[PDB]
């Protein structure tokens, strides 16, 4: 409906998230530098973009 | 994360290469023995053919 109902888009494709170089800590104190990748998807569209301020 | 202050962390990364440091140390020792052992053989098998000379 015109000047009524708005549409947010929201990619269900997979997202990646790539960590910097950041340091960790072993159990013997041993420093570590780490890079992680994540891959997340939307589950609950409605709910993501609720918990999250404007999706 | 919980990291301790930075000058206490340089000597955190010394105590790790003082690790690495300390297993060096015998590598090198090894080493000297093997090398030392067989220069002391061949200086006995050339004492013993001046002796049969």
């Amino acid at each position: 409906i015109p000047f009524i109902e708005t549409v947010k888009m929201l990619d269900a494709r997979i997202q990646t998230m790539d960590n910097q170089a950041d340091r960790f800590v072993t159990k013997e104190k041993k420093d570590l530098i780490v890079d992680s990748y994540i891959k997340w998807r939307i589950s609950d569209f409605s709910r993501y973009y609720l918990a999250t301020g404007g999706g | 994360a919980a990291r301790p202050p930075e000058e206490v962390k340089a000597a955190f990364d010394d105590a790790i290469a003082a690790r690495e440091n300390e297993q060096q140390y015998i590598r090198e020792a090894e080493a000297y023995t093997n090398e030392v052992q067989p220069r002391a053989n061949g200086q006995a098998q050339r004492i013993l053919e001046e002796a049969r000379a």
